[PDB]
Formats: C-alpha cells, sequence, structure tokens
C-alpha cells in the first residue's frame, strides 16, 4: 500500500515506536512479517513464543525472520492461546506495537477455531460443531450437501469427499479440529507398547512432542526434524504415547526396514507384534497390531495381488489411532495423497527432514496433515552439538574453452552432460578426493547423470553405486567402504539421496545434481550431519562441497538450490581455486586427453 | 599491414564465447580482427558496447534472478 | 504412569514480567605435568594460564631479589625432571617455560619424587641461603614410592621451606607438608587469588625463630671495556656458541670475563654482584610506614594532591605519619607498592 521513494515498504503511518523500544527485541510488520533480535536478552522467550505463534522464514545468527499464517495462528490456538494472550504478549515483545491490520487478522483467525470439529466413529466420519446455527450457513453450498452422505450438532460425511471438503473448509474460514482423545477412547483398543528406558529424548525432541501433545488429545500436523536429529525416535515415541494401533508408512522398503529396527531398538514391542506389509516381504500383517508399509503399496493405482488385497481390506476396515508419515514432502503427490483417503486414521503425524518441494503443493500439507507442529533450528542443534558442524563450500570450477565452445553452441539437454563433465571439475574432484583420502577422511561422491558417474568413477578406479546395482552388490560396497581402510569413497547416484541409510562420512562432494531443487540438496547434506565417534562442534570436522562449472546453467541451479540451506543459516563459501591442484598429478593434464573425453562426450549423441 | 580497433583480454571461456558470437553471426559481423591469443583478441571499437552487453546477458543467462526472492 | 506431556505446553515466555627477612633465597618451582593441567579449570587452559603467570612470577622473583636464584622442576608420569637448575637468568627459565607450553601433559605426578629431587639438590646448598620450594599442585592424586612423612621430617631437618599452592584442591598431604614445615598451603579461589598468591610469594620469607643468620663471602667486580673502538681490547668469549666479548665483568679469581651480572662464579662458586642489586632489596630492610587515612576532606585546604598535584576527585585520602604531607589513594598505593618511600620524608 505505502512505499517510500525507495523500494522499501514503510509503516510510519501504520505503527509507532514505543518508549523502551531498545529493550523490546521485536518488530511487527503490517504484512505479517516479524523480526527478532537473536542477541536480545529475552530472545529465549521470544523465540519460543514466535515458534508458537508464527512461521519461521529465516533464522540467521543475528536477526531471525518469521511471518504469521492462519495455520501458525491455528497452532497457537491449538495450545490454548487466546487472542488476548497472544496479543498482550506480542504487544509486550513488540518494540513498535501491534498494527491493527494484524490485530484484526489475528482476531478472525482466532475466533475461527473451536467452532467446527471433525471426528470419526464406527468407520464413519462426522462433522461436529458446538453451535447449531453455524451448520445452516456452512451448508449453504451444495458442494457440502453432495459431500454429506445420503449442542455439538453433527452430520456424517462421505469419506472420499473429506479431502475436498477439508481443503474447502480452510478457504471457507472454518478449519476442522482434529484433536484425538486417545486417552478417552475404548472403541479403538490400546496396544501393549512402551518406550524402553534405553531411549534418550533430547530437548528439541521433547519440545516437538510437548507441542504435539498439548493436552491429553494428540494434535495432527507435521514435525520437521533432520535425519540426524532422530525423527524416527520421535515417531516411535508418539506411537508409545498414543498406545493405540498405528500405521507407519515409509517412502521405501529400506525405510520400512529402518522403522522396524527403530521400533525394536526403542520400544518394548516384540518382533512378532510388528509387521512389514510389503510385496517383497510378508509378516502376516493381520496377525499383529503394528503395521509398516509404503505409499507405493497402499497408494497403488493398478490391480492389487490377491494376497495383498486381503491385508489391504483388513487395513481399510480397521481404524488407526496414529498414522505416521515419513518424508511427507512426497505426500502431496497425486497418488500418495490418495493414501489419506484409503486409510482411516484418528490422528496423522507427518515427519520429514526436508519440508520443501519444487511444486506449489507443499501448502497442501496444512490441510492434508496439519500445521507444522515443530521445526528444529539447525544452527541451534549445531551449537548444542546434536548436529555436526559442516563447512559447506561451492567450488567454482572454470569450464574448459573447448567445452564452453560446444556448451554455448548446444542449447539442448546435452549441455547438462558437458557442464557436468570437464577437466577442471574432474581435476578438482580428484584433487579434493586425494587430499581428503590422504587426510583419512570418509568421502561420499554424489552425481545425477549415470554417464558422468561411470566415466568419473572408472577413471578414478573407485566403486560407484546406481539404480540397477543389485542390493547385494550395493550393500557389499557399503560394508567395504565402512570397514576396509583401503577404501574411503563411494560414488552414489540419486539412490543415495532419494531414500537410503548410508554410513556417515566426514566429507561429501556433489559433482552433479538434478537441478536447482532444494529438496535433494538438503537430503544429500543430511548424510554428513551425523555426529562422529569423537568430533566436537567447534572442530568443523564435516565438509560439503558443491562442484559447479563457472559461466554455466549449473551456477543458476546451484544458487537456486542453496536457497533453503542459506535460509537455515549455512554459509556456502565460494572456492575459486585450490592451492596444490596446479602441482598435484591429475588427469587431463594435456589437451589431447581433454579432446578424447570431449569426443566421447560428443559421441553420447 | 596494420589494423585499427580495440583489444580485449579475458579468460579463454569468454574468449571462446567471443569467437562463437561472430562465428555464429549472432551480431551479424566478423568483429574479431584476428586471433591474438588464448586470452587475447582484437575487436572493432564500435561493437564493444553490444559485445559487453552480450557478455552481461550471458551472465544473467547463467545466473539466478534473485529479485527479492 | 502418564507421560510429562499430559500437563501442557511449557509456556516459557509467561515467566517474563513488567620481622627479620631472609635476604638471599634459593627456590625451586614444582609444577604438575599431569593430565589435570590440560583441564580448562580457569577461563584459559590451566597449563597455559599457569605457565604464562609463572613467566611473570619468575621475572618478578629476580626483580625483587637479584641475589636470589630460581630453579624449576616438572613432574609427570611418576617422574620429576629438573626443567632448569638454580640460576640467576630469568630469560633462561622463561625460555624453558615457553617451550614447556608444548609439553606432553601426560601421566600422574609424584610429590615425593619432586621434593626428593629438590632436596638432593638443595641439601648441598649453603646454610646462609634460604632454601625453598614452591609447589603448584594440580591433580590431587599423586603417586609416591615411600611414606611422605619421612621426607617431610627430612625437609624440616634440611630447613627447606616448602609452600604448596593447590588448584581446585584442599589436599591432606599438602596441608601437613606446609604447616609442619612452617610454610603455607593455599588454594586458588580465582585468577585474582592466583595472581595474589604468587605475588605474595615474591616477598622474602619471614625468618622463623628456628632460622639462624650467617655471613657470606661476595665478589663485587667492575665492568671493563676496550679503550676505543676495538683498541687495546682483550679478545675473549663469554662464559655464559658464546660470542666474542668487547667488554664485560671479571672475577679476581676466575679472571674469566662475563657479560651478565649478578651470577655465581662458574669456578670459585662465589657470587658476583653489583652494588645497586643489593640496594634493590633494602626496601625490605626499610619497610615504609603506613600513612593515616583521611577519606573525608577534613577541611584540608590542599585541593591538589601533593604527590600528583591533582584535585582529589574522591573521598579517599591519606596523610603521612612523619612529614604530614597529603597523598591520594593512587599516590599512596604507588608509593607503598612501587616507590616504597614517602616523598616528603626524603626532605
Ligand atoms: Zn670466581
Ligand atoms: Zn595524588
Ligand atoms: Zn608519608
Amino acid at each position: 500500500t505505502k512505499v517510500d521513494e525507495y523500494g522499501a515498504k514503510d509503516y510510519r503511518l501504520q505503527m509507532p515506536l514505543k518508549d523502551d523500544h531498545t529493550s523490546r527485541p521485536l518488530w511487527v510488520a503490517p504484512d505479517g512479517h516479524i523480526f527478532l533480535e537473536a542477541f536480545s536478552p529475552v530472545y529465549k522467550y521470544a523465540q519460543d513464543f514466535l515458534v508458537a505463534i508464527a512461521e519461521p522464514v529465516c533464522r540467521p545468527t543475528h536477526v531471525h525472520e518469521y511471518k504469521l499464517t492462519a495455520y501458525s495462528l491455528y497452532a497457537a490456538v491449538s495450545v490454548g492461546l487466546q487472542t488476548s494472550d497472544i496479543t498482550e504478549y506480542l504487544r509486550k515483545l513488540s518494540k513498535t506495537g501491534v498494527p491493527d491490520g494484524i490485530m484484526q487478522f489475528i482476531k478472525l483467525c482466532t475466533v475461527s477455531y473451536g467452532k467446527v470439529k471433525l471426528v470419526l466413529k464406527h468407520n464413519r466420519y462426522f462433522v461436529e460443531s458446538c453451535h447449531p446455527d453455524v451448520i445452516q450457513h456452512l451448508l449453504q453450498d451444495p458442494v457440502i450437501r453432495e459431500c454429506r452422505l445420503r449442542q455439538t450438532v453433527s452430520f456424517e460425511v462421505k469419506q472420499e469427499m473429506i479431502e475436498e471438503l477439508q481443503k474447502r473448509c480452510i478457504h471457507l474460514e472454518y478449519p476442522l479440529l482434529a484433536e484425538y482423545d486417545f486417552r478417552n477412547d475404548s472403541v479403538n483398543p490400546d496396544i501393549n507398547i512402551d518406550l524402553k528406558p534405553t531411549a534418550v529424548l533430547r530437548p528439541y525432541q521433547e519440545k516437538s512432542l510437548r507441542k504435539m501433545f498439548g493436552n491429553g488429545r494428540a494434535r495432527s500436523g507435521v514435525i520437521v526434524l533432520p535425519c540426524g536429529a532422530g525423527k524416527s525416535l520421535v515417531g516411535v515415541t508418539a506411537a508409545c504415547t498414543v498406545r493405540k494401533r498405528c500405521l507407519v508408512l515409509g517412502n521405501s522398503a529400506v525405510s520400512v526396514e529402518q522403522w522396524k529396527a527403530q521400533f525394536k531398538m526403542w520400544s518394548t514391542i516384540d518382533d512378532s507384534q510388528i509387521c512389514r506389509f510389503t510385496s517383497d516381504a510378508k509378516d502376516k500383517p493381520i496377525g499383529c497390531s503394528v503395521a509398516i508399509s509404503t505409499y507405493s503399496m497402499l497408494g497403488h493405482t493398478t490391480k492389487r495381488s490377491w494376497e495383498a488385497e486381503r491385508v489391504m481390506e483388513w487395513l481399510k476396515t480397521q481404524e488407526w489411532g496414529l498414522m505416521i508419515l515419513d518424508e511427507v514432502h512426497t505426500i502431496p503427490a497425486k497418488m500418495f495423497r490418495r493414501v489419506l483417503t484409503i486409510v482411516q486414521a484418528h490422528c496423522k503425524l507427518g515427519l520429514t527432514a526436508t519440508l520443501v518441494r519444487e511444486d506449489d503443493k507443499i501448502v497442501d500439507l496444512n490441510f492434508l496433515i496439519g500445521p507444522k507442529l515443530y521445526e528444529a533450528n539447525w544452527m541451534e542443534l549445531q551449537n548444542n552439538g546434536y548436529i555436526a558442524k559442516v563447512q559447506c563450500a561451492e567450488v567454482w570450477c572454470p569450464m574448459s574453452p573447448e567445452f564452453y565452445r560446444e556448451y554455448v553452441a548446444i542449447k539442448t539437454k546435452k549441455r547438462i552432460l558437458l557442464y557436468t563433465m570437464n577437466p577442471n571439475k574432474f581435476r578438482a574432484c580428484q584433487f579434493l578426493i586425494k587430499f581428503h583420502e590422504r587426510r583419512n577422511d570418509k568421502i561420499i561422491v554424489f552425481a545425477d547423470n549415470v554417464f558422468a558417474l561411470k566415466e568419473y568413477a572408472i577413471r578414478l578406479n573407485k566403486p560407484y553405486i546406481y539404480g540397477p546395482t543389485s542390493q547385494g552388490e550395493r550393500m557389499q560396497i557399503l560394508q567395504n567402504f565402512k570397514h576396509n581402510p583401503k577404501i574411503n569413497t563411494i560414488f552414489i547416484s540419486k539412490v543415495g539421496d532419494t531414500s537410503f541409510d548410508l554410513p556417515e562420512a566426514n566429507v561429501l562432494i556433489q559433482i552433479s545434481s538434478h537441478g536447482g531443487s532444494r529438496r535433494q540438496e538438503a537430503q544429500r547434506l543430511g548424510r554428513v550431519l551425523r555426529a562422529k565417534k569423537g568430533m566436537v562442534a567447534e572442530e568443523y570436522n564435516a565438509f560439503f562441497y558443491s562442484l559447479v562449472s563457472q559461466d554455466t546453467q549449473e551456477m543458476a541451479y546451484s544458487t537456486k538450490r542453496q536457497r533453503f540451506l542459506v535460509d537455515q543459516g549455512y554459509s556456502f563459501k565460494v572456492i575459486t581455486k585450490l592451492a596444490g591442484m596446479e602441482e598435484e598429478d591429475l588427469a587431463f593434464s594435456t589437451k589431447e586427453e581433454q579432446q578424447q573425453l570431449l569426443q566421447k562426450v560428443l559421441a553420447a549423441t | 599491414n596494420v589494423l585499427k580497433g580495440v583489444l580485449i583480454e579475458c579468460d579463454p571461456a569468454m574468449k571462446q564465447f567471443l569467437l562463437y558470437l561472430d562465428e555464429s553471426n549472432a551480431l551479424g559481423k566478423k568483429f574479431i580482427i584476428q586471433d591474438i591469443d588464448d586470452t587475447h583478441v582484437f575487436v572493432i571499437a564500435e561493437l564493444v558496447n553490444v559485445l559487453q552487453e552480450r557478455v552481461g546477458e550471458l551472465m544473467d543467462q547463467n545466473a539466478f534472478s534473485l529479485t527479492q526472492k | 504412569r502418564t507421560k510429562r506431556w499430559e500437563g501442557g505446553y511449557e509456556r516459557t515466555w509467561e515467566i517474563l514480567k513488567e620481622v627479620r627477612l631472609g635476604m638471599m633465597r634459593h627456590l625451586y618451582v614444582v609444577v604438575d605435568g599431569s593430565r589435570t593441567m590440560e583441564d580448562q579449570d580457569l577461563k584459559p587452559n590451566r597449563l597455559t594460564c599457569t605457565l604464562k603467570l609463572l613467566e611473570y612470577f619468575v621475572e618478578e622473583y629476580f626483580d625483587q631479589n637479584p641475589i636470589s636464584q630460581i630453579g624449576i622442576i616438572v613432574t609427570k608420569s611418576k617422574r620429576a625432571e629438573k626443567l632448569t637448575e638454580l640460576s640467576g637468568n630469568p630469560r633462561k627459565h622463561i625460555t624453558s617455560l615457553k617451550k614447556a607450553v608444548d609439553m606432553t601433559c601426560h601421566g600422574e605426578p609424584s610429590l615425593y619424587n619432586s621434593l626428593s629431587i629438590a632436596m638432593q639438590t638443595l641439601k648441598h646448598m649453603p646454610g646462609h641461603t634460604s632454601r625453598e620450594v614452591l609447589i603448584i599442585f594440580s591433580s590431587l592424586t599423586t603417586c609416591d614410592p615411600s611414606n611422605i612423612y619421612d621426607l617431610i621430617k627430612t625437609l624440616k631437618a634440611a630447613k627447606i621451606r616448602v609452600s604448596v599452592i593447590g588448584l581446585s584442591a584442599e589436599v591432606r598431604v599438602c596441608t601437613v607438608l606446609a604447616r609442619e614445615t612452617g610454610g603455607t598451603y593455599h588454594v586458588i579461589l580465582d585468577e585474582s587469588h592466583y595472581k595474589e598468591l604468587l605475588t605474595h610469594h615474591v616477598s622474602p620469607p619471614p625468618a622463623s625463630s628456628s632460622s639462624e643468620c650467617s655471613l657470606i663471602r661476595m665478589g663485587f667486580p667492575q665492568h671493563t671495556i676496550a679503550s676505543l673502538s676495538d683498541q687495546d681490547a682483550k679478545p675473549s668469549f663469554s662464559m655464559a656458541e658464546p660470542g666474542l666479548t668487547l667488554g664485560g665483568y671479571f672475577c679476581p679469581q676466575c679472571r674469566a670475563k662475563y657479560c651478565e651480572l649478578p651470577v655465581e662464579c662458574k669456578i670459585c662458586g662465589l657470587t658476583l654482584v653489583s652494588a645497586p642489586h643489593l640496594a634493590r632489596s633494602y626496601h625490605h630492610l626499610f619497610p615504609l610506614d603506613a600513612f593515616q587515612e583521611i577519606p573525608l576532606e577534613e577541611y584540608n585546604g590542599e585541593r591538589f594532591c601533593y604527590g600528583c598535584q591533582g584535585e582529589l576527585k574522591d573521598q579517599h585520602v591519606y596523610v603521612c605519619a612523619v612529614c604530614q604531607n597529603v597523598f591520594c589513594v593512587d599516590c599512596d598505593v604507588f608509593v607503598h607498592d612501587s616507590l616504597h618511600c614517602c616523598p616528603g620524608c626524603i626532605h
């Protein structure tokens, strides 16, 4: 609305500056953005309060940035905070008061809660509201009557239409409450599972659980925790908390195996009580209460096998007290989201290390699952030592002239290969590998295109890993890498970042990436976040290097791809050249070698 | 013989792009007088402005458009 | 048994609301090289802190007692090693300390071996010199090959004054060792306490009723130089790869030229020293009388402090007991700490 002679939005006509603004560490913008002095004496209280009421945008070292959202406001009401309570404390923290536009915005979002609640009973879904009249106006659109099946008033809703109705309810300004009173529920039988005292719960984990379990009723939503932060333990703890039949869904069979191990590792539950409903393996799922499977299995669009149909019908008919969803960034997919309509679950908890995707469907998680129940501050976890200090870097590999000549000439998809394969990027990786290998550092090499992966790994005489590599060959390489001292690096394709349980490594070199996507970048970095046998956070023991070809599309993709990491606070140090690479003996030391590779690169046709 | 113009020196990647520009006739004119060296070429003084503009454009073609994102 | 989350959110933000003195003394500094020295017990690393402050103490030790000599012992892995024998050169000791900063700092120390190694050295010292040991104890556990009480009795008999400084520890053996020998055992309260304790140890030890006095033969040579720019010179190397000496001190008996004084004869075993070095200790013989405090203005018409000719900015003032001159707290402190004389009394 108001803009100065400069592009900055100004709010002098919108809010005043309080008398003790120097003591107050926060500002409230009329557009919903919020800033917080991380160095302020009350930062601790303000951080908790802003994580409770707002959505974090950036959390750098000196000033954090947040924005208000209906979902974040609903979460605030979900922990019992009244409009006056958040307003009074926000005004007290705000050094420039609260703009009336935000105050009235908060009013609407606060009063629009508690009015309508969705609950399921006897495999039937009922929409309840305390006020009886609200239903009459809320039903004024036939989409609800067609969705509706043919005090505390309620009506039953057609299961298949719940997704459409729930999304409408948001833009209809009447969100559905999803608190599940697992404590006062005798209809769904409890399960004999508890967290064994061997399990250790960290403060951030405890915070996320406390925020999810704001009362005796579990709240649905998404918890964002790094893979190294023990997201699996939180999920297992939530199941142990709900004490009712629960369904865990992983994005891969490897994850399903990981979950089984974690459940046995952290809970009193026995192996027979856990089943891994999977096409590749059978555990007689109907024989036990805890089930584990994948979106590909349940979400399967084609004809089901007769045996798998037996379990699925049993799964369909049973009601799940808790539905744990891992790597929910995939959930908004057209097929994966169908799982939410197929399975009947009282409360659904989503977990993921990278709640980002290149499509505008991430926001669906707010209605498909719920608001962000928690989102760890990765810098705080490093400061607390829970995550390894990773000195990220971007090596600006200069492209070779004969490569650039072709790269600039070829505008088709073939340039992705040419910018991925050049002597300088190759020599740089070989040099960094040799250096870290002679430094006795475990190194993981990452790539996308198999052609470059092969030609690099073969020229480096190192074992690569990719899709068609059988599980036996694949794991045998990991065991050698982990244990054999003579091997210290592995060349992994997307298989390593998509979904896997790779052994932790001190160093990671990414020579190729699918694009400027944030998701894959943070998934790759996640592999090195694991704490080592004797490291310390100030040691800067972990490393992460992105190899990019200067003056190429890789530069655009790389900067675009790092957005999520810089938002979390990571410093991508640019490396123009590495001292010693001029004298170290490396491949492509003569133009004929470059020409030979370039010729074969062109032969790719 | 002797030739009027302007010399430009840059890394050989840009030097290849410069050779590519007139080889592809992107600017329609053989602005390179001669191949001086892997990092050096001599060019007509009147075209250096659009040449510099094309180099600037090439960076944007190979750089992310931050634009308050 | 319900879980901790049944109660509710933490709501952390809701908490916010709107005597005779022994002039000549020989001292050995004992320092632990044990594992606890690597501990960051203070703000800096304990090894770094102790060594850094010891370089200051070593220099101040000679600065307040030139005729004295100091030695240092490092004790680790049940062993005690003489880092530097008794000498008059602080720079040599300090050079060893700077080197010792990189010591292995591994194993357990041995007080018994530290003291016995010192005693095996200090037993041959003359009777007039105050034999002393300063122990910087770090790890309260210390291995010993024999009953320390016999060694303690031997120390009393050997008249070796032992005083222990314990870091974060109040040890029994150190308590009895100090108090039985007549020395003192102190423990580091904080960095200021550590600085204060070492500063206090720089003072000469007060003579015990069991201590006896003695005379000592001493040499007072004169520095001699070439007549003019390498003319009538006497080519020679220093006694301290010794370089050539253009000029230097001599000894009537050694007839060997020396570059640095005061030092013990390398031959005769006699101390060579310059007369000012002795006077540097006479403040111990002339202790300055404390000036009476007059913190109030007491209608003193002298707005300017006599020592610094500055108007007294605070209610802290002192007047001399003899010359009755008026001095501010900074002047009185500087006088008693550094000048050791009353400016008006000199008149
Ligand atoms: Zn002599
Ligand atoms: Zn004064
Ligand atoms: Zn006086």
